[PDB]
């Protein structure tokens, strides 16, 4: 990529965050118009700033910007808890397409540390037919976007059973993730009782249920 | 103000050549340009080429002008200001570096200063250029532990997204969902929430169906009593 | 561009040649051209020529009380109310035909006309009371 | 803010409506034959140069079975037929008891 | 956007339009309402069929002074034999036109039912026969001979039609005042292009199959619609307001 | 004040809203709106519409040769002769209706018109001979 980005930038509620980007004279910021895009990773994208400072129809006038002889940027004023998503940018002349950036994964701190409503879902009578060993769990509204993979079989963490999965940003502008398991049926029958380990910053009140019954 | 929707969910072998399509509606298709972009496993999505439904004069990317070429037919006018058209694109060569999600988008404005950049985006198409063969997903119930938050389970499915998981479309408001997971084997799986108040089992239904394309779907399994 | 050439083009491009449209309409139709002359065609010709001038003069009477006696484009000192349209500078001029815009103000088009006579002429031609000779 | 309103005389907008039209026909028969029932004795002559302009990007909705051009055409020809027959010989004393016989067919 | 229409001629015809306009493609089908069989259907010919009508009667102008100046022009004795009026139609050229019509009606009308072409059932002899003024006298050529053909699901002979002449007429059902047509002394020939057809209902068939459209031209206004299907007039409004930062002098 | 609201009011107050009077007259009357159309009402409608524009255009032709093509109030460079009226500044404007004033100049009203064309236009548009390009 030949375009730049402000990389990971943070911010707080009711305040402003600036993300700059500059380029080389081939596809730089001098005398080449620019634009800025919103991009929830995996979801559908949106458009914010057109050409320079003129903002989108519909986009609140909270979004400011400017253009110097190389520095190009986006001043997002009065942050609201919906802005937490990666942003991008692309430079273009009149008759050319857009030359996109790299990615500024913007996170808005100052939020309220929420406690997720977490419960474990064990296998049923259909999983024992295929003998495939798997057990998962549900987390939602567990800000911040930090994860801790841990389980307890035989009162000790498993080395081959942990399956680290990708965390996602919930549609309610929060977070969501689930942990899976890949083991043999013999290891399920060999080790009966089970325990759930979720390293969550707080009090040790985690739900724990057994697979045999 | 004009909704654009992509075909979606097409996948083939690395040395293949597939075309994607985009249904337009709610805007005059003649002058608003069409362009395409792609996000890779890499962090940065890149721009492709912009086509004009009138005159056909196009300026595609230099790195894809040799292999990828796209055309677009005419339109059918609904009224004097609304119309529905379609845009296609064909790509000759591709590899695992060409796998990822593809979008189309409506041209910004019909004037001079800037037109080529997108405006309204579609729901998008995701393309897997993985050489492994397609497989049929497997269905499991996923029963709550402390019944003495609900959903159903999916285990071992090869590619893409299984999408909607609910029977009869009975509940669309208040149905949290969940994304996919990569396995050590490489065979994906996923799960789904549903937030409905706790009630009795005999009074209400506990059936959910998932749609598929790797192989067709048929059974909408339900949950075990205990 | 010989007449209505930019009927489907942008409001900006149509604003580049709006003289043409104005020229042809008043003049157009080549109206100029048994012993009787009481035929059904002559009576349809005369009344068609009456609305010709009585629709022209219906419009030309409005520009006269707006300071635009002999200008195709006046910029008027009346502020624009946001309720009439919420779209930005380049949002309408680079996107809509004049056809689309005519239906988007046809609801409150009369409200504009009444206000145009007040500030651009009813007050402006009065503001010279203290400035004409002093 | 700080935007003003501006007037434009010569704008291309229109609304669906119908009014009176007129005839147009060049020099056809005049001397070798005249007194036509349709072109009357004189109509507004059309210019040999055809007035045509191609409109682009426009998609106006027409109508044919609700068009009023055929209505004014229907009613114009009717009032034109009677206007060309009023100054001609009336045949009222032709209603008398007719005594006829079949024609000569051998 | 044209200021003057094209050369529109007031062809006063019935069931079959003559000298009309057309601009290529399949034989166009137009209907105010396709599902309602009761409504009339206008049909346009991708190519015209050259037809010739004529009367063989050799008449003579017999002027008889009624009153001071007026003179009643009547028929004298017919010289040189007596014969019936007729209109010829190219038999080979007509079979191709009825085939092109049924083809484009097919995808329009189910493309599964049976074609039943019959004479103009019901009506009056002036509204069911191809009535038209030609050469002064008013012809009424028998239509019933053309639509006898039925085609469904996959130097040269020319069909002719018997015709009679009428001198007393008051067309378009105007009962106010009638007019006498003076017989045109001498020879008569018509030789016009036919370019349109006027077809009407096919009964109240309840589902099932089997139906077409037999000729009827009950209304005279529809005859002019075959030329004005593409024209519509609009009220130009030269006034248009638009905002822009832009103001004249402050005080004046 | 919807129309002639200040017919009986002072010439000053009537001069505050004279736009209204001008707007309605040319436009007014709703002129726009058996098979014949040769009736006694249609012929009274057409000629009533002819004097509509031919009395409007009789007046609008005068303002055009006075520099007042699109102004409701021109101040003209013609000096006032004392013989026409002997009353002071505030004597007429705060006391007479326009009705009274129309009969007080109706005698020498034509003398004013002939002089208005000479100094405000016949000489003014000529005074640019030495000032247009020099
Ligand atoms: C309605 O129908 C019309 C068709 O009507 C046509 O009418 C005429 C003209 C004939 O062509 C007929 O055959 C047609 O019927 C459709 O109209 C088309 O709309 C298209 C989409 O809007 C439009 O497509 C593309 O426009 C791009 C942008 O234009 C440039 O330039 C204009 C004018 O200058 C400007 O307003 C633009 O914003 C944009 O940006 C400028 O670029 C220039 C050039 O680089 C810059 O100039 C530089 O200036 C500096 C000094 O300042 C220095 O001198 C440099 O050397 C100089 O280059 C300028 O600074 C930029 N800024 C400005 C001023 O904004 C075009 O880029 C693109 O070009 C392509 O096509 C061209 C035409 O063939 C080619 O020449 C070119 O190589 C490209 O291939 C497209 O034109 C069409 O142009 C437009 N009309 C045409 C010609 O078809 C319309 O779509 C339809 N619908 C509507 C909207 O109603
Ligand atoms: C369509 O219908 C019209 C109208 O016909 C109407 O009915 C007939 C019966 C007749 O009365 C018409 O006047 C009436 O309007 C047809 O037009 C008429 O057709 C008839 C057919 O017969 C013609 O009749 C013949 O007329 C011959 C000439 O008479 C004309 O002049 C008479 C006076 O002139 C006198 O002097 C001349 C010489 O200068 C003599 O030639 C003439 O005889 C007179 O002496 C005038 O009164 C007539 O109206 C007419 O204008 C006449 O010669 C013929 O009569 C002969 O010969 C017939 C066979 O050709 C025969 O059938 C008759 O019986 C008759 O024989 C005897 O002839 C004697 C001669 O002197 C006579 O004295 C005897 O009395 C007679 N015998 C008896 C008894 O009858 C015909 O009468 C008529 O001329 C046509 N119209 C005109 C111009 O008047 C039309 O043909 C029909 N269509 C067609 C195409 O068929
Ligand atoms: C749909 O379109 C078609 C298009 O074809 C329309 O069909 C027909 O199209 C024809 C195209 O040629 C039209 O033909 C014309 O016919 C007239 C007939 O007028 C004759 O009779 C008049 C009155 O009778 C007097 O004279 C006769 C002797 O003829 C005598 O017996 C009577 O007692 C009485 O005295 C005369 O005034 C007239 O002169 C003529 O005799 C004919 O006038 C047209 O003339 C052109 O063609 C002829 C023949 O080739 C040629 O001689 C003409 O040359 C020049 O010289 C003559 C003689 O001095 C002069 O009259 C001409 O003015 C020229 O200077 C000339 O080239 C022509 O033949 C036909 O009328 C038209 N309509 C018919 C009947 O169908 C069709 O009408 C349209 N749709 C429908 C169905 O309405
Ligand atoms: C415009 O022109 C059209 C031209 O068609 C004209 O239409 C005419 O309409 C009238 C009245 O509606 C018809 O009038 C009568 O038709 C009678 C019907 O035929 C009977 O007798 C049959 C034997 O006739 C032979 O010819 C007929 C054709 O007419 C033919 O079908 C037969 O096969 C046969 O060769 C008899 O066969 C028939 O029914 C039996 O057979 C049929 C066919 O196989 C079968 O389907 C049946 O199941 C049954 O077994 C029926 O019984 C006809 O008889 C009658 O007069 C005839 O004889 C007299 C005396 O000799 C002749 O002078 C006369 O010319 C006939 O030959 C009479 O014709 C008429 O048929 C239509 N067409 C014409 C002219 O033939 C329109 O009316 C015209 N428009 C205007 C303005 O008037
Ligand atoms: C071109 O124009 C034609 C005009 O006909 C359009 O054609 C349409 O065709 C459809 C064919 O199905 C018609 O559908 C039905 O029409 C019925 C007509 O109503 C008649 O009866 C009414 C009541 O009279 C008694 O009999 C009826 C029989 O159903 C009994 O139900 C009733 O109890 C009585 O005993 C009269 O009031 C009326 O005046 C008529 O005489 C409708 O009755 C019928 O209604 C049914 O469907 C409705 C719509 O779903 C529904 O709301 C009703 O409850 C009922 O189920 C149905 O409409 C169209 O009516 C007919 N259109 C018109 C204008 O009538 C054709 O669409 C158009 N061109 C196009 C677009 O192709
Ligand atoms: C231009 O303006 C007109 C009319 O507006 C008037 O004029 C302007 C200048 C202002 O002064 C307004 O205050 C005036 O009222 C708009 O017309 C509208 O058209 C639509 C579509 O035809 C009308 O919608 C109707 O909806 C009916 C159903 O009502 C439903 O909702 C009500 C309210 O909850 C509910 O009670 C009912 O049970 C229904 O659920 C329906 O039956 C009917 O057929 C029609 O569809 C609407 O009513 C009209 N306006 C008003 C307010 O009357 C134009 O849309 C506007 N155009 C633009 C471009 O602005
Ligand atoms: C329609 O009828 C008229 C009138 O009968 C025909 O006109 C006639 O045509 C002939 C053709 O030769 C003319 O020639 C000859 O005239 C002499 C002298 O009159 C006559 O003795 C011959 O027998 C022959 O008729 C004739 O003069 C002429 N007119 C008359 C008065 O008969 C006409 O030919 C017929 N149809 C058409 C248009 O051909
Ligand atoms: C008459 O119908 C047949 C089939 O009913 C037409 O053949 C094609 O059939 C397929 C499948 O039913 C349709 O999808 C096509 O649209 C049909 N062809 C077309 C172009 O319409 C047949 O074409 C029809 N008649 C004709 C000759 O048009
Ligand atoms: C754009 O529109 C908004 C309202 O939607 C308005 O507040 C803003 O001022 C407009 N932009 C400009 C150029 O003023
Ligand atoms: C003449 O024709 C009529 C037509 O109805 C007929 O009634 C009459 O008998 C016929 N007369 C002769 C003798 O031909
Ligand atoms: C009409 O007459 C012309 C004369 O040349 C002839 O060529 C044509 O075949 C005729 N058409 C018919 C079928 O009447």
């Amino acid at each position: 990529s030949v375009l730049t980005q402000s990389a990971s930038v943070s911010g707080s509620l009711g305040q402003s965050v600036t993300i700059s980007c500059t380029g080389p004279n081939s596809v730089c910021c001098s005398h080449k118009s620019i634009s800025w895009y919103q991009w929830p990773p995996g979801r559908a994208p949106t458009l914010i700033i057109y050409e320079d400072n003129e903002r989108a129809p519909g986009i609140s006038p909270r979004f400011s910007g400017y253009k110097s002889y190389w520095s190009a940027y986006l001043t997002i004023s009065d942050l609201r808890p919906e802005d937490e998503t990666t942003y991008y940018c692309c430079s273009y002349t009149h008759n050319s397409g857009c030359v996109f950036g790299t990615g500024t994964k913007v996170s808005v701190l100052g939020q309220s540390k929420a406690n997720p409503s977490v419960t474990l879902f064990p296998p049923s009578s259909e999983e024992l037919q295929a003998n495939k060993a798997t057990l998962v769990c549900l987390i939602s509204d567990f800000y911040p976007g930090a994860v801790t993979v841990a389980w307890k079989a035989d009162s000790s963490p498993v080395k081959a059973g942990v399956e680290t999965t990708t965390p996602s940003k919930q549609s309610n502008n929060k977070y969501a993730a689930s942990s899976y398991l890949s083991l043999t049926p013999e290891q399920w029958k060999s080790h009966r009782s089970y325990s759930c380990q979720v390293t969550h910053e707080g009090s040790t009140v985690e739900k724990t249920v057994a697979p045999t019954e | 103000e004009g909704q654009l929707v992509q075909s979606g969910a097409e996948l083939k072998k690395p040395g293949a050549s597939v075309k994607i399509s985009c249904k337009t509606s709610g805007y005059r298709f003649n002058f608003y340009h069409i362009n395409w972009i792609r996000q890779t496993a890499g962090r940065g999505p890149e721009w492709m080429g912009w086509i004009s439904p009138y005159s056909g004069d196009k300026n595609l990317a230099p790195a894809f002008q040799d292999r990828v070429i796209m055309t677009t037919d005419t339109e059918v006018p609904v009224t004097s200001f609304t119309s529905t058209g379609a845009a296609y694109m064909e790509i000759r060569n591709l590899k695992f570096d060409d796998t990822g999600t593809y979008f189309c988008a409506k041209g910004l404005l019909r004037d001079g200063s800037s037109t080529w950049l997108p405006y309204l985006w579609g729901q998008g198409t995701l393309l897997t250029v993985s050489s492994a063969s397609t497989k049929g997903p497997s269905v499991f119930p996923l029963a709550p532990s402390s019944k003495s938050a609900l959903g159903c389970l999916v285990k071992d499915y090869f590619p893409e997204p299984v999408t909607v998981s609910w029977n009869s479309g009975a509940l669309t408001s208040g149905v949290h969902t969940f994304p996919a997971v990569l396995q050590s084997s490489g065979l994906y799986s996923l799960s789904s929430v549903v937030t409905v108040p706790s009630s009795s089992l005999g009074t209400q239904t506990y059936i959910c169906n998932v749609n598929h394309k790797p192989s067709n779907t048929k059974v909408d399994k339900r949950v075990e009593p205990k | 561009l010989g007449f209505l050439g930019a009927a489907g083009s942008t409001m900006g491009a149509a604003s580049m040649t709006l003289t043409v449209q104005a020229r042809n309409l008043l003049s157009g139709i080549v109206q100029q051209q048994h012993l009787l002359k009481l035929t059904v065609w002559g009576i349809k010709q005369l009344q068609a020529r009456v609305l010709a001038v009585e629709r022209y003069l219906r419009d030309q009477q409005l520009l006269g009380i707006w300071g635009c006696s002999g200008k195709l484009i006046c910029c008027t000192n009346v502020p624009w109310n946001s309720s009439w349209s919420n779209r930005n500078l380049s949002e309408i001029w680079d996107n809509m035909t004049w056809l689309q815009w005519d239906k988007e103000i046809s609801n409150y088009t009369q409200i504009i006309y009444g206000l145009l006579e007040e500030s651009q002429n009813q007050q402006e031609k009065n503001e010279q009371d203290l400035l004409a000779l002093d | 803010e700080n935007l003003w309103v501006t007037v434009y005389y010569g704008v291309p907008v229109w609304k669906d409506a119908e009014t009176t039209l007129f005839c147009a026909s060049d020099a056809k028969a005049y001397e070798t034959e005249k007194h036509n029932v349709w072109a009357t004795h004189a109509c507004v002559p059309t210019d040999p140069n055809p007035q045509e302009i191609h409109l682009e990007n426009v998609t106006e909705e027409f109508n044919m079975w609700k068009n009023n051009m055929v209505e004014q055409m229907h009613t114009d020809i009717i009032s034109l037929w009677d206007q060309s027959l009023k100054p001609c010989v009336k045949l009222t004393p032709l209603c008398v008891t007719l005594q006829c016989t079949n024609v000569t067919n051998n | 956007t044209v200021q003057c229409t094209h050369g529109i001629k007031p062809v006063v015809s019935t069931q079959l339009l003559l000298n009309g306009s057309l601009a290529e493609e399949e034989v166009m089908i137009r209907s105010e309402n396709i599902t309602n069989n009761a409504k009339n259907i206008l049909v346009q010919f991708n190519t015209p069929v050259q037809i010739n009508c004529t009367r063989p009667n050799n008449n003579t102008r017999k002027s008889i002074r009624i009153g001071p100046g007026q003179a009643f022009y009547a028929t004298g004795d017919i010289i040189g034999d007596i014969r019936q009026a007729h209109c010829n139609v190219s038999k080979a050229t007509w079979n191709e036109t009825l085939g092109k019509v049924v083809k484009q009606l097919r995808k329009h009308f189910g493309n599964n039912t049976i074609i039943r072409f019959a004479n103009s059932s019901g009506g009056d002899l002036e509204v069911t026969t191809h009535s038209f003024n030609c050469g002064g006298e008013f012809f009424y050529c028998n239509t019933s001979g053309l639509f006898n053909s039925t085609w469904i699901s996959n130097s040269n002979d020319s069909i002719t039609l018997p015709c009679r002449i009428k001198q007393i007429i008051n067309m378009w059902q105007r009962i106010g005042q009638a007019m006498y047509a003076p017989p045109i002394q001498g020879v008569i020939r018509c030789v016009s292009n036919i370019t349109g057809l006027i077809l009407t209902r096919d009964g109240g068939s309840t589902n099932s199959t089997t139906e077409t459209f037999r000729p009827g031209g009950g209304d005279m206004r529809d005859n002019w619609r075959s030329e004005l299907y593409k024209y519509k007039v609009v009220k130009i409004e030269p006034l248009g307001v638009a905002p822009t930062r832009c103001k004249r002098r402050v005080v004046g």
